[PDB]
DNA sequence: CTTGACAAAAGTGTTAAATTGTGCTATACTGGGAGCCGTCACGGATGC
């Protein structure tokens, strides 16, 4: 089972809202090269590679662990879509 | 209501009824082309029969054959004996056959892929 | 190694030739060896005498005799050159001028008749094929009760298939008897007037059955003459057709009286006489003589119908599934039927050429065009459902295929019309059709097997042998007798105790019309020959068959057909006694023709000096590729100077060991769960099997390529492939073909071929790219043949056939064809399917090292670990008894023959286990070893489970466990014993043709369909997996909308989407938003072709173009 | 670990004058027991040159220094009159079970 | 009569070639070779022309021809599209 | 003893109180130990594990004696043809059920750790109907028409069917 | 960078053979051919 899956299901009214939030966050993370993450450096998911320990490339894994921290805000009609994309590029030019 | 009788018969795009050369070298084609050719041959012959002032018996037979050619193109085997290509007893696959059934477009290419 | 034979039943007669259903019927049809003047009126000879004379009328073309020449090419050459093994057919025809009185005789060439090989198969276009026998309703006269009207019966007259219309006689509720012909119902009274019947005659013959004859009384039709009623009948049958007398008489003659068009058949005629108590002169419903119609069968048919309806004694309904009412059409009859059809087509073309004229110089050669006859024969052996690609995985596979009985095929049943009645085991299947061997699934009960002792007679009815019993003593007289003849006798069971030849039991188990009864010995009239006659060959190879449930015995018999030959194949420790006969009758092994001495022994051939002095050289089939790809080789089993008797084995064939059928290995089996690797039929094996090359099989794959003529230039098979380095061309010889003995892996070139590129200007990016590097584009491209993914091996044979070669009939435009054979030695791996003869099957899920396997106290590890949870629900206890007998034979160094239903029983297996214990444990005592501490612990638990008697010595308790087939077994991982004794024994396990090597497939992107633009299907086409409606339902139920949409669009047929998805992924980007599938665009266009205006609209009902403006004028 | 036979290209072939095919010969060679008397010896090649008619055994290999055949009576092949067998059998020292597909020597 | 129309001059050539092959088969008792057919045709005919004419006479095969004992597999299901990249 | 139902209830209760993640870990733990103990338990299948109760012979002899009673009353006109057919079927149906009880009673009191009994009681494999065909008798068989054969199959799979019984089945 | 110079490479206008399309054969000939029915229940209509 995914870590904290019970907690993830408990934070949303519909289980499919959780999937939408995770997937949308994952593409936000992929779009900005994980520079927009809310995870602390010690909280970054890691990959055990023959060349050493590296960051986990799977953004879905990152998105699920970010939602467990509680630093992400999700909902409907929070901000305009155009303003969200423009503002997040300003903070994270990537 | 008179649109239920066809004056112009739509022709399917050729790539949906392809005539392709296989790697061996022989050509492969869909049954619709044979169904279309029969309609064109009978329609063209009716035009020449009418131009020659043929008797009504000949004209009546050609018009009846024209109606059956249209029926075979749209729904082969629905009325009368199914149209088959020479050398085989396999009924030609009409437009209705392509869309209906378990092998039809809906259940073989749209509901599952 | 001695063979101990069990059983008490003495078989008076041996098994008949197991391929005689194929061999004898085709010999009877051809009649190639009998001189023409002594040919009987059967087979193709009957076909000639029925179609000829072709009297156009006045020219008459008569048939005198036919002959079959020697085949142009040998069987091996036909296979190599994709030729049909056939014999030329010549008919000696004479043309007679009725006016002039001149006869012109010449021999015309009618084409080629495919020849059956010795083993009973055909070589059609170089491929081995088997004609499967067909079962159908026998022709004749039948009387079935009306289900709608109780107390009413209908009379059915059935001719040979496609040889006339079915005739139904039924007493209508109003009273008149109705004849239904060609779906037209008309009163039968009118027909009898045509056939010359008076009112007084009908009252005399059928007036003694109630008032039913009153319904056969119409004063209108008795008033009219038979000629007037004939026209009256013609109007009903063919309304609107001008009712001329000559036209009317021809129709009625061709409906019930024309021998060339109506044929009741020899079986149908015989059934009609037996049922109606009459004597037919011919095989037609009526005869036309002296310009009038004479009745032959309608009066006896109607007389029986009225008598059956009146309830008179001696009249009964007919069971249509009774095997006396169902006959077999063998290869001879099926070929002859198609031969007659082609001959009728040839005769029709002769008449039209006679109509043309030019009779001054007309010769029989000019009139005869053999092409209609050749086409019909070619169609039967190529595109018939009953003509099937020969199954030759192992020699038993081909033997079963030649004995298959199919209810399907042309003139047969379909699964829609196949209800429970046709698929059930009828009581008359006893001794004629195996009640076990059948395909599970949609074809159950529709494809069956001939019983081992059963044989098909001349009329097509299956007869089974019985021993005559008179005065309570059983004689050696054997009577082969049909199901309808069997119903007249009380037949005892073959297991009835016998004191010498006299029945010793006072109560005898017998059958009376298939029902089990207890009778006195004096009431017994016949006896079963053996228990083996009930079952087919495959079922007869299952030891302890009586201990297995029928559903699992079906699986065991079917999977013996799927066993692959093994390089170290062994005959089973426990046999049934038919292993030798299967090999002998398969003709896969080689035997001495008579007594003699072996002169030369080699892997290629054997030379024997027979007593008469002649030298006979037998070439050995070596590493031949079967239809299924299994390697078929014959290995010599004699040495130079060895004296051989008549019938002595000379060389073992595929899957044979010293003349015994060897479909697998004999392995040490422990029946116990093992760490979940036995879960749900999964099987654990030892690595020791791989070390000694058990379950190692040789498989050969054939690869073909053609060099073609093309408008832009011919394809060249050469070693000079552009843009390829020396590493890729290293194994190719100067001709461009891979060298023999080279190892080829996926992606390696088997043969180099260059094809001229189609004339098309390159993209400007390529034009700039080529200009920078200063390389001029070549005129040819890489179209060479390469090893498909997951395949490969060792090149062992290259066959190159060129245009103009003798016997090589290449298609036009093909200059040459190159065939490369690649052989791989396949060892047992995870995912390979193993099975025993009792229906226990499973894939290897784990291969353990020897030190991890459970082992005996003497250190011997087991080979295979089977889950005991597969036994109880499947109820196949024969494997357990095989394991127990195998355990005794493993230590006694002996093998066993236990015939089914008469063989090794538990008391006699246990006394073998007692002797096996004395070498199992007595050897330990001599070596200076007592009882293990670990064994003492297991014995302590064993008495708590009630398995051993308390108070006995450890040796005695170990013997008690051994008599139950159980031993103390040590865990190789820990050294501690298994807490309970484990059933350990030697069992025969087969390696099946389903291998994970041939089944594993994957695809990222590949070929797409022409119209739907969706991925193709099949591993051979590198296709994608089918995501059908039910899989779509699963994603919908999960709410995985985006996963569903990708499979619908991005991964199947969104052309823009799938290109953009692949480009995004290789750039490290996420796939874009999907678009409309191309199949929906196809659907819209096809709906427009049906003159339907289908439009996609937006929120505001405005039209939305899904064709990107490409279809808007 | 490897066997070379003159005029033989692969193991799926037969040798004229030899009753056993190459697969059976390799199976017989898998039962050959070779003892290295020198602990430093890692690889040896045994040469066998036989002419028919004879039953070639493991004792028909040419002698090699510090190499001993522990089963000289092991049957290898049956030679018919006119048959010849020229083999170069390589014996390696190792551990465990190494299939030919892995080492490929 | 043909999906791919063939001119009358070539149709009669195909008909003559088929008749010639049929007559040679009855004399030879076997399928004639292209050289044997060409010699019987007359001057201006070689085995190359006979093969080319027979290649021309080949009728196109149906994409809806069934494969197997069930009408669920057809020729069109095994023909890859080679036009779209 | 932990059987199919008790383990299923345990999994459901763990799901309610602990969630999917902890339940999944529990499922793997049950799978691991269940496989480990089944390997070392000593669970096998021999021909003697299909224990034949001594009551089968008594019931068959008793059924034969009452079978003669039905046929005696048939010859006396006390009962009709259909009454005779129904009486025989009821007699063999009752005898079959008693043999099933005798098979499981013999296991319960004498071989509580018998492999077939343990598999059936735990819910791993098998049902009492299949166990009866192995240790008792296969019983009444049906003709293709649906009518039941008057004589049942009196042998189990351990003893081995006769040729006729195998064809009837 | 222009400006000549070249030999193709390409376009183009004839002319020929090869290919393709069309008409025409005059004793008399005048209504086809293959099938040929072992499943079942279900609507729905279509008339007695
Ligand atoms: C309780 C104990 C921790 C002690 C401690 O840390 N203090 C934990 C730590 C590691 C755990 C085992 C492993 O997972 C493998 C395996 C997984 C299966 O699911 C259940 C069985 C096994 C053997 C486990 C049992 C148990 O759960 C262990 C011993």
């Amino acid at each position: 089972a995914e870590p904290g899956i019970d907690k993830l299901f408990g934070m949303v009214d519909s289980k499919y809202r959780l999937t939408v939030v995770v997937a949308k966050r994952a593409q936000q993370l992929l779009r900005h090269g994980f520079k927009n993450t809310v995870l602390e450096p010690e909280e970054r998911p890691k990959m055990q590679t023959l060349e050493g320990l590296f960051d986990d490339p799977n953004a879905v894994t990152w998105a699920m662990k970010e939602l467990l921290t509680g630093r992400l805000v999700f909902g409907e009609n929070l901000v305009p879509e155009d303003r969200l994309q423009k503002e997040m590029e300003r903070l994270y030019p990537v | 209501p008179e649109w239920m009788i066809l004056e112009a018969v739509p022709v399917l795009p050729p790539d949906l009824r392809p005539m392709v050369q296989v790697d061996g070298g022989r050509f492969a084609t869909s049954d619709l082309n044979d169904l279309y050719r029969r309609l064109i041959n009978r329609n063209n012959r009716l035009k020449k029969l009418l131009a020659q002032g043929a008797p009504e018996i000949i004209i009546r037979n050609e018009k009846r054959m024209l109606q059956e050619a249209v029926d075979a193109l749209l729904d082969n085997g629905r009325r009368g004996a199914p149209v088959t290509n020479p050398g085989s007893d396999r009924p030609l696959r009409s437009l209705t056959d392509i869309l209906s059934g378990k092998q039809g477009r809906f259940r073989q290419n749209l509901l599952g892929k | 190694m001695e063979i101990k034979r069990f059983g008490r039943i003495r078989e008076v007669i041996p098994l008949p030739p197991l391929t005689e259903i194929q061999v004898e019927s085709y010999r009877r049809a051809l009649q190639a060896d009998v001189p023409p003047e002594k040919r009987e009126n059967v087979g193709i000879q009957a076909a000639f005498r029925e179609t000829f004379p072709i009297e156009e009328e006045g020219l008459v073309l008569d048939f005198l005799e036919y002959r079959l020449g020697e085949p142009p090419f040998p069987q091996d050459e036909c296979r190599e050159k994709d030729l049909t093994y056939q014999a030329p057919l010549y008919a000696r025809l004479q043309l007679i001028h009725k006016d002039t009185g001149l006869i012109k005789e010449d021999e015309v060439f009618l084409g080629h008749i495919p020849l059956m090989t010795e083993d009973g198969s055909f070589i059609i276009n170089g491929a081995d094929r088997v004609i499967v026998s067909q079962i159908h309703r026998s022709p004749g006269v039948y009387f079935t009760p009306d289900p709608a009207r109780p107390g009413r019966y209908i009379a059915s007259i059935i001719p040979l298939p496609k040889r006339g219309p079915w005739i139904d006689l039924e007493v209508e509720p109003n009273g008149v008897v109705s004849m239904k012909v060609n779906k037209r119902k008309f009163p039968l009274v009118l027909l009898l007037r045509v056939l010359g019947y008076d009112q007084e005659t009908l009252a005399r013959e059928l007036g003694a059955y109630g008032e039913l004859v009153q319904g056969l009384m119409d004063e209108s039709v008795f008033a009219m003459r038979p000629e007037e009623a004939l026209i009256r009948l013609f109007t009903l049958l063919r309304p609107g057709d001008p009712p001329k007398r000559d036209k009317a008489v021809a129709y009625v003659y061709g409906l019930i009286a024309d021998p060339r068009r109506y044929d009741l058949g020899e079986a149908g005629r015989y059934k009609a006489e037996e049922k109606l108590g009459i004597r037919l002169s011919g095989r037609t419903l009526a005869r036309f003589e002296d310009g009038e119609f004479k009745d032959e069968v309608f009066l006896p048919t109607l007389r029986y119908l009225f008598a059956l309806t009146a309830g008179v004694p001696g009249h009964e309904v007919d069971d249509i599934d009774h095997l006396g009412n169902r006959r077999i059409r063998t290869v001879g009859e099926l070929m002859t039927d198609q031969f007659r059809v082609g001959l009728a087509r040839l005769a029709r073309g002769v008449r039209e050429r006679m109509l043309m004229g030019s009779e001054d110089s007309l010769t029989p050669a000019k009139l005869v065009n053999s092409r209609p006859l050749e086409a019909a024969i070619r169609e039967f052996f190529s595109r018939s459902q009953l003509s099937q690609f020969k199954d030759e995985t192992n020699p038993l596979s081909s033997l079963r295929h030649k004995r298959r009985i199919s209810a399907l095929g042309p003139g047969g049943l379909t699964r829609e019309r196949a209800g429970f009645d046709v698929r059930d085991v009828h009581r008359t299947h006893y001794g004629r059709i195996c009640p076990v061997e059948t395909p599970e699934g949609a074809n159950i009960g529709l494809i069956t097997s001939l019983a081992a002792y059963a044989r098909v007679d001349e009329l097509g009815f299956i007869r089974t042998p019985y021993r005559r019993v008179v005065g309570g003593v059983v004689t050696d007289e054997v009577v082969y007798m049909t199901a309808t003849e069997e119903d007249r006798y009380t037949i005892a069971q073959a297991n009835t105790p016998l004191e010498g030849n006299r029945i010793a039991a006072e109560r005898v188990v017998a059958r009376r019309k298939g029902e089990p009864v207890i009778v006195s010995p004096e009431e017994v009239e016949f006896m079963d020959v053996s228990p083996k006659q009930v079952f087919s060959v495959n079922t007869n190879l299952i030891p302890f068959l009586e201990h297995d449930d029928a559903n699992r015995a079906l699986m065991g018999s079917n999977m013996q057909t799927q066993a692959v030959p093994l390089i170290r194949a062994q005959a089973p420790v426990v046999m049934t006694g038919l292993e030798e006969r299967v090999v002998r009758d398969s003709l896969a092994a080689l035997y001495a023709e008579e007594d003699g001495e072996v002169a030369k022994v080699d892997g290629n051939r054997i030379v024997v000096r027979y007593e008469d002095g002649r030298l006979v050289e037998y070439p050995l089939r070596r590493f031949y590729r079967s239809n299924q790809g299994t390697a078929l080789d014959q290995r010599p089993r004699v040495v130079v100077g060895q004296r051989v008797r008549k019938g002595d084995l000379l060389a073992d064939g595929p899957a044979s060991e010293n003349g015994f059928l060897a479909l697998g290995q004999n392995v040490l089996v422990a029946i116990m769960p093992f760490d979940g690797y036995n879960f749900e039929d999964a099987i654990v094996i030892s690595e020791e099997l791989l070390k000694r090359d058990f379950y190692t099989s040789i498989h050969i794959e054939r690869y073909e390529i053609e060099a073609r003529d093309t408008k832009l230039g011919p394809e060249r098979i050469t070693r000079d492939i552009p843009h390829l380095s020396e590493a890729a061309l290293r194994d190719l010889d100067e001709e461009g073909v891979v060298r023999i003995g080279a190892e080829v892996k996926p992606g390696d070139i088997l043969v180099g071929r260059t094809s001229f590129k189609g004339e098309s200007e390159p993209t400007p990016e390529e034009r700039l790219l080529r200009s920078i590097f200063g390389e001029k584009a070549r005129d040819v491209k890489d179209t060479s043949l390469r090893v498909p993914p997951g395949e490969g091996g060792i090149v062992v044979r290259t066959v190159r056939l060129r245009r103009g070669d003798p016997g090589v009939e290449l298609k036009p435009g093909v200059r040459e064809v190159v065939r490369v054979y690649v052989a791989q030695k396949r060892k047992l791996q995870v995912g390979d399917k193993l099975a025993n003869r009792h229906g226990n099957k499973g894939v290897v899920a784990k291969i353990l090292p020897v030190e991890d396997m459970p082992h005996l106290p003497d250190g011997t590890p087991v080979d295979v670990i089977l889950n005991p949870l597969g036994v109880p629900s499947r109820m196949n206890l024969g494997q357990i008894l095989e394991t127990h007998l195998g355990l005794a034979g493993y230590f006694l160094g002996q093998r066993y023959i236990s015939p089914i239903f008469d063989g090794a029983k538990e008391p006699e297996i246990k006394e073998l286990l007692a002797q096996a214990f004395e070498v199992y444990f007595g050897k330990r005592k001599g070596e200076g070893f007592g009882v293990d501490k670990r064994e003492v612990e297991v014995l302590r638990r064993a008495e708590k489970l009630g398995l051993v008697t308390p108070g006995k010595t450890p040796e005695e308790q170990l013997k008690e466990l051994f008599l139950q087939g159980k031993v103390v077994l040590y865990d190789g991982r820990t050294g501690e014993p298994i807490e309970g004794p484990i059933v350990v024994g030697q069992m025969f396990i087969m390696k099946l043709y389903h291998m994970v090597e041939d089944k594993m497939h994957a695809r990222s992107t590949g070929p797409y369909s022409l119209i739907t633009q969706q991925p193709l299907g099949g591993k051979a086409q590198f296709g994608g997996q089918r995501f059908g409606e039910m899989e779509v339902w699963a994603l919908e139920a999960y709410g995985a909308a985006h996963t569903l949409q990708e499979m619908l669009t991005l991964k199947s047929d969104d052309i823009e989407g799938r290109n953009a998805a692949y480009e995004a992924i290789i750039k490290g980007e996420d796939v874009p938003e999907p678009s409309v599938p191309e199949s929906f665009r196809v659907l819209v266009k096809e709906l427009q072709a049906l003159a339907l205006d289908v439009q996609t609209l937006d929120e505001k009902d405005n039209p939305v173009d899904i064709f990107e403006g490409l279809a808007s004028k | 670990t490897s066997v070379y036979i003159e005029d033989v290209l692969h193991e799926f072939s037969t040798i004229p004058g030899v009753k056993e095919d190459v697969v059976e010969i390799i199976l017989n060679l898998k039962e050959l027991v070779v003892r290295f008397l020198n602990p430093s010896l890692q690889t040896v090649t045994l040469l066998l040159k036989a002419e028919g008619p004879k039953e070639v055994k493991a004792r028909d290999f040419l002698p090699v220094a510090d190499v001993e055949i522990m089963n000289p009576d092991l049957h290898i092949a049956t030679l018919e009159e006119g048959g010849r067998l020229n083999m170069e059998v390589r014996v390696d020292r190792g551990v465990g079970y190494v299939p030919a597909e892995k080492h490929g020597i | 009569a043909r999906t791919i129309r063939i001119p009358v001059h070539m149709v009669e050539t195909i008909n003559k070639l088929s008749r010639t092959a049929r007559q040679l088969q009855q004399e030879l008792g076997r399928e004639p070779t292209y050289e044997e057919i060409a010699e019987a045709m007359g001057p201006g005919w070689d085995a190359k022309r006979v093969e080319e004419t027979l290649k021309i006479a080949q009728e196109p095969v149906s994409l809806e021809t069934p494969i197997g004992d069930e009408k669920d597999s057809f020729y069109g299901d095994f023909i890859p599209d080679e036009h779209l990249p | 003893p932990q059987e199919k139902n008790s383990l299923k209830d345990l999994v459901y209760q763990a799901f309610l109180r602990l969630g999917m993640e902890k339940t999944a870990r529990l499922l793997d733990a049950l799978k691991y130990y269940g496989f480990t103990f089944s390997t070392t338990s000593g669970i096998t299948i021999g021909i003697d594990d299909a224990v034949i109760p001594e009551e089968k012979k008594q019931y068959l002899e008793e059924a034969d004696r009452k079978l003669l009673q039905i046929e005696q009353a048939y010859e006396m006109g006390f009962l009709t043809d259909r009454e005779r057919y129904d009486q025989i079927l009821q007699l063999w149906t009752e005898t079959t059920e008693k043999v099933t009880q005798a098979v499981f009673k013999n296991f319960e009191e004498n071989y509580p750790f018998n492999p077939l009994y343990v598999m059936a009681q735990s819910g791993a494999r098998g049902n009492p109907q299949q166990i009866r065909q192995l240790c008792g008798l296969r019983g009444l068989m049906q003709k293709p028409s649906g009518e039941t054969f008057e004589v049942p199959v009196r042998s189990s799979f351990r003893e081995g069917l006769t040729v006729l019984e195998y064809f009837i089945s």
